[PDB]
RNA sequence: AGUUUAAUGUUUAAAUAUUUAACUAGUGAUGGCACAGUUGUUCUAUAUGUACCUAUAAAAAAUAGUAAAAUUAUUUUAAU
RNA sequence: AAUCUAAAUAAAUAAUAAAUUAAAAUAAAAAUUUUAAAAAAAAAAAAUUAAAAUAGGGCAAGUCCUACUCUCCUUU
């Protein structure tokens, strides 16, 4: 009647309209903020995906963004899919935006300050002319393995038009993980900005030794004392890198010869 | 050095004592394949 | 105590699901059904039965 | 001689056993192989009889190249194992001469198996023996004559009713 | 994890520490610190010194094995070998320093 | 169960069997009773259980495919160990 | 449970549309014509052509 | 920041743990070895002396018909 | 506001005579009612079934342990 039917507070539900009302509650019904820690089922919250804690959550939301940008894909499973696609529709909204108040507010939300001088110079060329929707949610078929998550692919928008990824392949994952991306045949003939491809072998460079080679070797014996099925035995974990691989590197920097 | 043959007792060999020598001027062993 | 198995033992054929599988619950059921059918038939059905015959002439 | 009793003119004749065991284990033999079935049975498959068994009866009764789907499909463990099978079995099947296309599950029995009794430990020393439980994998791969293998290469039934009329 | 599947595998084994490969003996020789003394002080203090530690059991090494040779401890996990020239240099007290007759 | 609004009979050998499994007839001085009779085709061919192919997973060639099958969360301790000393005879 | 059950009580357990639901349904696919393997509708590979078109 | 309370826990992560209140100033005391079962020790509560002090361990056939639980073989042939 | 899904996987516990009856109403007869009878007609919660453990009684035979003018040894 002349109060609200249903008085100050109560919570609805999902999937449930605004049914607008005279409150002196608010509430957003609209996300247009850039990089928001807004994290639930309402509208104006983007979905909140499950962790420890809405900290804890925030740690996965850099660590998923951050790996986004450094590889134009990552393959992340349910609930943090929507809750990235909004991300990275938001970090192209704080990399257009371009003004030293933006460029920190992701400097602020980055695990690495790379990713912060990437992002600020391929997006505007990339995304010059796209608008909203910058990221494809594209959902992988076989649900995961260790549980029914699903797995969607969400990958940034045209890369032909990108500096930094210009023709790569994401068809399979590294060899190694310390491996620069297989490349599409039709477009071998291209070079990177040196400064995104010589502080990457700068941080692959650790695991190129043996004191990781170490490490590997020994983790494979703690998941097997935390018994994980099919793990082999740190006697047969032959190297990743090796001798053999290190001929074609150096010389493949023919460039600085 | 300790076991278990192929019936299954413990056959624990007779134990030693490793002792490093160390010659002065090296010493070798050539093996022709 | 003889409760005379052999002779329900191969009878539980006809009864149904637990008492089939399962013997000493198999038994007290038809040893049960058995020794009320012979209670039931001396002493019960006629009354009953030689009612229909009255009812039918 | 042990002779074996066998009936020939309504009469039973004193028949030498060792000539007769060994007539039967031929014609048993070959009275099984000359069948249009595969039988083949894989065994330790590591799930109970409860939810193995019951993932199953959804596959008796299929054609193999969907059995082989409806498997590789489904996150479950029981699909996954008895597609293990029908790419062993059947890969076993086109030898014995059966066909690849047209056969059948014919009967795809789960088969109550080894169980481990390892010790668990309760709260307030009480235990209680968890037994980790394995089970066996009966499967008989079966040949349908005039099976109609259906074509799917539409998208279940996008191909209408969200595709305008006409 | 861009791994699809999650294991003991595809877990990126370091989010962090991009400052990467470094020459520990090369950097010692500047620091003129004994070049196998400054390898291990970045390894758990069990590995190198006699000092009470855990170690995980197949990093122990299995005994000859039908599949595989008896994998030592150490001809696995060089780097791990402690010194105890090292220890004894470092950690305990020489009959020479207390030598009073 | 299943039924397609058909009457199969039923769920086959499922259902009702796992509820009480037989107890296993024992051999009295390791006897076996009716041995001295029923002739001596491999009881692969006697009562029917005649399978081409019994793949056994409980094999070290298997082991691959075992591992292959369960689940990730399945995790098995005692790798590299055993809580009971081997040593002792 | 202050009783045991027979199987026309577990027998029961398979009759509501939950059980069936759960466990005794068919999925429907269909075959990837670029991987030429079982697919469902509204899921794809990582891969480009699965990718860029949806198959 | 490990201890007079309270919540949780209630076959629990625990046959006493999580969080928390209280308390906290010991030149006089978690602690060298020393006292042992009709008995040691006790700032004494019939408390404890190896996770119910009814000590453990060991050896008996104590008693239990004097309302405990049981006591194994159908088709019968004299009653209360 | 927060953290504590379902599903997929691994698979334990108390309890368990049975159930196709269980409901519901009414009388009962020794009892609280439960029966008998008549007559009807998936997930949360704890009203009933034993939702409880175990305390609370008092009686019987048995043993225990403590106490003092009246019983009695081994007694220093
Ligand atoms: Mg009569
Ligand atoms: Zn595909």
């Amino acid at each position: 009647g002349r109060p609200p039917p249903v008085m100050g507070h109560a919570k609805r539900m999902r999937f449930a309209g605004v049914d607008d009302n005279p409150s002196v509650t608010h509430k957003p019904w609209d996300t247009s903020e850039p990089l928001m820690a807004d994290y639930g089922w309402e509208r104006g919250k983007l979905p909140k995906f499950r962790a420890r804690s809405p900290f804890h959550r925030q740690q996965i939301a850099r660590r998923m963004v951050t790996e986004l940008i450094r590889k134009d894909y990552v393959i992340v499973g349910g609930a943090r899919a929507p809750a990235l696609r909004i991300l990275a529709d938001h970090v192209v909204e704080l990399a257009k935006a371009g003004d030293t108040d933006s460029r920190q507010q992701l400097a602020y939300f980055l695990h690495d300050p790379l990713m912060v001088d990437k992002a600020f110079d391929e997006y505007p060329r990339r995304f010059r002319d796209m608008n909203a929707k910058y990221a494809m949610m594209t959902r992988l078929k076989g649900r995961r393995r260790s549980d029914n998550v699903a797995m969607y692919f969400v990958e940034y928008k045209n890369r032909d038009m990108s500096d930094n990824h210009k023709g790569e392949d994401y068809t399979a994952g590294p060899e190694r993980f310390f491996l620069p991306p297989r490349i599409i045949e039709t477009e071998k003939g291209i070079q990177r900005p040196p400064h995104m491809q010589m502080a990457f072998d700068r941080w692959a460079s650790k695991f190129k030794t043996e004191e990781f080679h170490h490490w590997w070797r020994l983790r494979h014996a703690k998941l097997r004392y935390w018994g994980v099925r099919n793990v082999p035995h740190p006697s047969d974990v032959d190297p990743l890198w090796t001798e053999k691989e290190e001929e074609e590197w150096h010389n493949e920097m023919l460039a600085n010869t | 050095r300790r076991f278990k043959n192929e019936v299954g007792e413990i056959k624990s060999l007779p134990d030693y004592k490793v002792a490093v020598v160390e010659l002065d001027s090296p010493v070798s062993i050539v093996f022709k394949q | 105590y003889y409760r005379a198995t052999a002779e329900l033992d191969r009878l539980r054929g006809m009864l149904r699901g637990r008492a089939r599988l399962e013997r000493k619950v198999g038994l007290k059921r038809i040893t049960f059904l058995m020794r009320t059918q012979t209670r039931y038939r001396v002493e019960q059905k006629a009354h009953w039965e030689r009612a229909i015959v009255r009812k039918n002439v | 001689d042990r002779w074996a009793l066998v009936e020939e003119d309504g009469v039973m004749y004193q028949v030498n056993w060792k000539m007769y065991c060994e007539r039967l284990e031929t014609e048993l033999q070959k009275a099984q192989d000359q069948l249009p079935q595969y039988s083949f049975m894989m065994k330790a498959v590591p799930s109970a009889w409860k939810k193995l068994d019951i993932e199953l009866s959804v596959l008796r009764g299929l054609s193999v190249r969907e059995a082989m789907a409806q498997c590789k499909l489904s996150p479950r463990k029981g699909h996954m194992a008895v597609f293990r099978a029908l790419e062993v079995a059947q890969q076993g099947a086109e030898g014995k001469g059966l066909d690849k296309e047209h056969l059948r599950i014919a009967y795809i029995t789960c088969m109550p198996g080894p169980t481990d009794k390892q010790v668990d430990i309760r709260s307030r020393g009480y235990y209680a023996w968890k037994t980790k439980k394995s089970s066996h994998l009966l499967l008989t791969l079966a040949e349908d004559p005039e099976m109609v293998l259906p074509d799917r290469t539409a998208i279940p039934y996008a191909s209408l009713m969200t595709m305008k009329r006409a | 994890y861009n791994s699809f599947e999650r294991g003991w595998k595809d877990k990126t084994v370091h989010p962090l520490d991009r400052r990467g490969r470094f020459n520990l003996d090369e950097a010692a020789a500047e620091l003129q610190l004994d070049e196998a003394y400054v390898a291990s002080l970045y390894k758990p203090l069990h590995y190198t010194y006699s000092m009470k530690g855990q170690r995980y059991p197949a990093e122990q090494g299995r005994t000859s094995r039908p599949g595989s040779l008896a994998a030592s401890r150490d001809r696995m996990f060089p780097l791990y070998r402690r010194n105890y020239k090292l220890n004894r240099e470092l950690r305990v007290l020489d009959h020479r320093r207390i030598s009073t007759d | 169960f299943t039924y397609t609004q058909a009457q199969m009979y039923a769920r086959y050998r499922t259902r009702s069997r796992f509820y009480k499994r037989p107890e296993k007839m024992l051999k009295a001085y390791n006897v076996s009773p009716n041995l001295l009779r029923l002739p001596k085709v491999k009881p692969g061919l006697l009562k029917g259980i005649y399978t081409d192919e019994k793949i056994d997973l409980r094999d070290r060639e298997r082991l691959e495919l075992v591992e292959s099958i369960r689940h990730p969360k399945e995790r098995d301790f005692y790798q590299d160990h055993t809580y009971h000393n081997q040593w002792i005879a | 449970p202050k009783r045991k059950k027979n199987p026309m009580q577990l027998r029961r357990k398979t009759y509501g549309l939950h059980f069936k639901e759960r466990y005794l349904k068919l999925e429907e696919w269909y075959f990837c014509p670029l991987c030429a393997e079982p697919k469902k509708q509204g899921e794809w590979c990582r891969r480009e052509d699965c990718r860029q078109i949806k198959p």
